[PDB]
């Protein structure tokens, strides 16, 4: 496989700035075999540049393709709100055809600290025998953050499952939801449950705890 | 006074006359006889264009060129043959003919790919072929440098040189065949001088090809040099034709047969062997021929 | 009508004048076709020359028959101006004989 | 128009045989090559193979050769991605695409232009189960959607009234093999409890439509 390694991992740009995306191949491939694709969340991919430099069927003047040596570039002059998506490169020379890593183009904004909240398990869920605790991290920037579930100082791993929403359309902020799946038998043994949140927006890595039953 | 011979005047028509001679020849054979011994060049299921370009679907000495009207086998790759009618006019009068490797496929093109210049639009025995007399030059592994081969006429005869200009359908096709997006072509002779650039546009699939190839030609006088400057799109010559022009030679477009007979005068309708100064058979004539007239008798 | 052989010098100069008029009219048509080098397209010219070639034939035939007619009258006028048989072909010898036959008849 | 219409979403237990279509519309289907691109959940785009519908020839990727079979029917103008036997690894998003190539017939491929909508293939032993919906008391309030199969679950607040500040998080497959998601809303402390906050959750396949009110 002709390993395509895209640079950077993610591009943080303000709507109006100029984007420059790199795609460095393992070995030298033909320029005419290279193509650039744009994938929007919950949408099929779109062809932007085909044959390395040729602009696709119904694509604006801002999108352009460049190649020299092994570098391969996708340059946009004006980043319109529509342009903020995941960008992929692809080679069609030596089979198998390989796709790049993928660089997400995000709306640049001020560092936003998360709105951290802890949710106790429902009393209806207690009737089943397996109850889960959630550590919601509402509206923050950048997506780059980490949650550590603390069950009576003892940091728990494995039982926790994480999920994240894409960049917000209105305020360009991400949100996290960590679910702590546990049995009722192990739940009665302990009493205080917390989640340590570590982010760029935070001055100190704050932790938010809850006491069992009592308010 | 016995003869019933009849002559006509300005005033009265059909007057009986004793001593009178004819001028018009109406009788002829349906055969296309060899002129003064030498056999003609018949191109069945082929036209002059196909024969002269070297179309794979298709003799040095001839008296005249024959072409079937039904024959459409010429440009396998779609395009436009420039001054084709003008080429027929020049090829009308042709005695001798030497086909020679002007720019041989082996040596001549070393910084270019000559072997990949084949397409399905031009087949031969199922295989993707091309015109034998000209090479489709493409980039030698993502590098098409400015080529500049030049031929100097040493043959002493008029040298006919044919070449093509490939117009790729998509911009990407230009970048994959020649890589040089702004590619040019130039053909310099003492009599000929023209610069070319590709007309990149998707056209209808004529012989299932979106692109086109224009076919250009020139004659090079003995001693004169023909230069070929290109950075892409040129379909370089392989074989050229050093020819000696005759006088009484032409082109007949007729479906009439051709036999081993000899003739002094030849028409598309058939051959004529007469001492008469006028003929009402056919306006197109080859050799010592009685000037055509539309009259019944003279 | 029955004769197939006649004065030789008269017919000899006629045959010669005819054969020369024939070679000249063929020349006059051939030079006229070349002259009609005024260039449906080629058919336009074709109709022109074909009538001009026919015209010269109808015209030179009118001149040939009028030429023969003029020689017949001039041969009779040679005999009539002179007035055994070879002397006329090539009046004072028979002038005295004629007066004896003119007086007995008138 | 020039569009590719792929087969609908498919959910089958491993070992089974599945074949997914891709219908070429408004163009000469046989002229252009048709490829296939897989996308695994939380992974990159994997190329599978290509077929020239007129030549009916297939060029498989080493990672997909033998395992999956790429079929093509130029007459119906439809491409297929036939599975011999399904693996749990086959749980992915599958796209088909019209390949861009040179108009001189040389074998240069420029990428792929027309793309299909995407066929959603789920390969799990789990079986159809409705969601055990539980509320989360509030400052924002939650709504847990726990243990369900397959994947389509639409969440709406007050039967589709509350739209502002609504955050519906993507689902994650549990160790048990059942999907589970969360749904929150940044509500003000000014009207908590007094305002009736209804959390409408519905499962389209199992038809298990459980709508529970969030109580503080
Ligand atoms: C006439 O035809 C014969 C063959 O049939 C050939 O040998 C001969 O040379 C020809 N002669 C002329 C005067 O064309
Ligand atoms: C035609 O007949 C006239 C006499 O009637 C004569 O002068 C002329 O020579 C004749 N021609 C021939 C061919 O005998």
């Amino acid at each position: 496989e002709i390993v395509l390694t895209q640079s950077p991992g993610t591009l943080s740009l303000s709507p109006g700035e100029g984007a420059t995306l790199s795609c460095r191949a393992s070995q030298s491939v033909d320029s005419s075999s290279l193509a650039w694709y744009q994938q929007k969340p919950g949408q099929a991919p779109r062809l932007l540049i085909f044959a390395g430099s040729s602009r696709a069927t119904g694509i604006p003047d801002r999108f352009s393709g460049k190649t020299s040596g092994t570098d391969f570039t996708l340059t946009i002059s004006r980043l319109e709100p529509e342009d903020f998506a995941v960008y992929y490169c692809q080679q069609c020379g030596n089979s198998p055809w390989t796709f790049g890593q993928g660089t997400k183009v995000e709306i640049k904004r001020t560092v936003a600290a998360p709105s951290v909240f802890i949710f106790p398990p429902s009393d209806e869920q207690l009737k089943s025998g397996t109850a889960s605790v959630v550590c919601l991290l509402n509206n923050f920037y950048p997506r780059e953050a980490k949650v550590q579930w603390k069950v009576d100082n003892a940091l728990q791993s494995g039982n926790s499952q994480e999920s994240v929403t894409e960049q917000d359309s209105k305020d360009s902020t991400y949100s996290l939801s960590s679910t702590l799946t546990l049995s009722k038998a192990d739940y009665e043994k302990h009493k205080v449950y917390a989640c340590e949140v570590t982010h760029q927006g935070l001055s100190s890595p704050v932790t938010k705890s809850f006491n069992r039953g009592e308010c | 006074n016995n003869s019933t011979d009849t002559v006509d005047t300005v005033l009265e028509k059909n007057v009986t006359v004793t001593h009178s001679v004819n001028l018009l020849e109406d009788k002829h054979n349906g055969k296309l006889c060899k002129l003064r011994g030498v056999a003609p060049l018949h191109l069945g299921k082929c036209n002059i264009a196909g024969w002269i370009l070297g179309n794979p679907e298709c003799a040095s000495s001839w008296s005249y060129i024959v072409e079937t009207p039904s024959s459409d086998n010429g440009t396998c790759y779609p395009g436009d043959f420039i001054d084709y009618e003008e080429l027929r006019e020049q090829l009308s009068s042709v005695s001798s003919f030497e086909r020679f490797e002007i720019f041989p496929k082996t040596s001549s093109w070393p910084n270019h790919d000559s072997d990949k210049g084949v397409t399905a639009a031009c087949p031969h025995a199922g295989a993707k072929s091309f015109y034998k007399n000209l090479i489709w030059l493409v980039k030698k592994g993502n590098s098409y440098p400015k080529l500049s081969k030049s031929y100097i006429n040493d043959k002493g005869k008029e040298v006919l040189v044919l070449w093509g200009i490939h117009h790729p359908s998509t911009s990407a096709d230009q970048q994959s065949l020649y890589q040089n997006a702004d590619a040019y072509v130039f053909v310099g002779s003492s009599r000929y001088s023209k610069t070319f650039k590709p007309e990149i546009a998707i056209r209808p699939k004529v012989r299932d090809r979106e692109g086109r190839m224009n076919y250009y030609w020139t004659l090079v006088e003995p001693g004169d040099k023909i230069t070929f400057e290109a950075t892409g799109n040129l379909v370089v010559p392989r074989y050229a034709f050093a020819m000696e022009r005759n006088a009484g030679s032409g082109i007949i477009i007729s479906d009439t047969p051709v036999h081993d007979c000899n003739t002094t005068c030849q028409t598309p309708k058939g051959a004529i062997n007469t001492s008469l100064p006028f003929q009402n058979i056919h306006p197109i004539t080859i050799g010592k021929c009685p000037k055509y007239v539309k009259s019944t008798k003279l | 009508t029955g004769m197939v052989d006649a004065d030789l010098k008269s017919t000899q100069n006629a045959i010669d004048e005819i054969t020369n008029k024939v070679n000249s009219v063929i020349e006059k048509m051939n030079t006229q076709f070349t002259a009609v080098g005024k260039e449906k397209v080629d058919d336009g010219f074709l109709d022109i020359w074909t009538y001009n070639a026919e015209l010269l034939v109808l015209l030179e035939n009118e001149r040939t028959l009028d030429y023969h007619d003029s020689n017949v009258k001039n041969l009779y006028e040679k005999v009539r101006s002179q007035l055994c048989m070879e002397s006329v072909k090539n009046y004072p010898k028979y002038s005295e004989e004629a007066k004896l036959n003119r007086e007995e008849i008138d | 128009e020039v569009q590719l219409v792929q087969s609908g979403a498919e959910v089958k237990k491993p070992g089974e045989s599945l074949t997914i279509s891709c219908k070429g519309s408004g163009y000469s289907f046989s002229s252009y090559w048709i490829g296939w691109v897989r996308r695994m959940p939380g992974k990159g785009l994997e190329w599978m193979g290509i077929i020239n519908p007129r030549d009916s020839d297939t060029r498989y990727s080493p990672s997909f050769q033998g395992q999956v079979t790429i079929s093509a029917d130029k007459s119906i103008s439809t491409a297929y991605l036939q599975w011999s036997s399904l693996k749990a690894s086959d749980t992915a998003m599958y796209y088909c695409a019209r390949v861009v190539a040179d108009r001189e017939g040389f074998g240069y491929y420029y990428g792929m232009d027309v793309w299909g909508q995407g066929t959603t293939v789920t390969v799990s032993s789990a079986s159809t189960k409705g969601p055990s919906v539980f509320p989360l008391a509030p400052a924002a309030l939650g709504c847990l959607v726990k243990d369900y199969f397959p994947e389509p679950v639409t969440v709406s607040w007050n039967s589709g009234a509350l739209t502002s500040g609504v955050h519906t998080f993507p689902a994650v497959l549990q160790s048990s093999g059942l999907y589970s998601l969360s749904s929150v809303v940044t509500v003000p402390s000014s009207s908590l409890g007094t305002q009736t906050y209804i959390c409408n959750v519905n499962h389209k396949p199992s038809n298990t439509k459980v709508d529970k009110r969030v109580e503080p």
